[PDB]
């Protein structure tokens, strides 16, 4: 309530894309032919739960 | 001194890939048996978190 | 104090995979020799451990 903001999480269009993107961001497949992904930029990034 | 921290989180849902990024980043990978329609090229629909 | 645990387990035979999970990592992998019938498309009937 103080920023007006919001964060995304881990979350993708395939579970092909679920898959690889796990591990980290190492190598995130974060596009394919018209997927996409989002790794999660938060606070609670990096964090296990 | 336990306590909550409240925070909204966003997800686009069903969106389209963008103009640039439709490739793959390899030939070989993401590939279906070969009597099969490849789905990954259509919109997507589903997500998955 | 030398004791005693159980555990229950399952296991599935005969299932399918859904439509989004049938792709492969890369293209060129598990391909038989090349006057042969590739019988990893087939409904899988075992399971093993």
């Amino acid at each position: 309530g103080l920023f007006q903001e919001a964060y995304p999480i881990t979350c993708a269009s395939d579970p092909a894309l679920l898959r690889s993107a796990r591990d980290g961001e190492a190598h995130a497949r974060e596009t394919h032919f018209t997927q996409y992904l989002i790794y999660d930029a938060s606070p609670l990034k990096g964090l296990s739960l | 001194l336990v306590g909550a921290m409240d925070l909204t989180f966003v997800l686009p849902l069903g969106l389209f890939n963008p103009a640039m990024e439709r490739f793959a980043a390899h030939a070989g990978d993401l590939v279906p048996a070969p009597g099969h329609p490849e789905p990954r090229a259509f919109p997507p629909r589903q997500l998955f978190f």
